[PDB]
């Protein structure tokens, strides 16, 4: 990396330094979802049709 | 394996057959709202 920064980096270039996508591994899936609600029970008692 | 003999009297005639016996209890079904939680959340089942 010292060689890379000595060769391809210029202080007067006026051109932005190249950026490389990380393209990493070990990607972790989502694990945070909104909490559940409506935790109640009811009994149907109306006259059936 | 507990057995019982079943004997039927058909008028004068008789037919006998030994049949196996066993008992079943039932079933349990467990329902969870989510399969992936986080430390701090509540598990409802």
């Amino acid at each position: 990396r010292r060689q890379h920064a000595r060769a391809s980096h210029l202080g007067l270039a006026r051109s932005n330094l190249d950026e490389d996508i990380i393209a990493e591994e070990n990607i972790v899936s989502r694990s945070e979802f909104p909490e559940s609600w409506l935790w109640n029970v009811e009994d149907l008692k109306e006259p059936p049709k | 394996n507990k057995f019982v003999t079943v004997q039927a009297t058909f008028g004068t005639q008789v037919v006998e057959k030994v049949v196996l016996v066993s008992l079943q209890s039932g079933y349990l079904f467990i329902q969870t709202d989510k399969t992936i939680y986080t430390p701090g959340s509540t598990v409802l089942y």
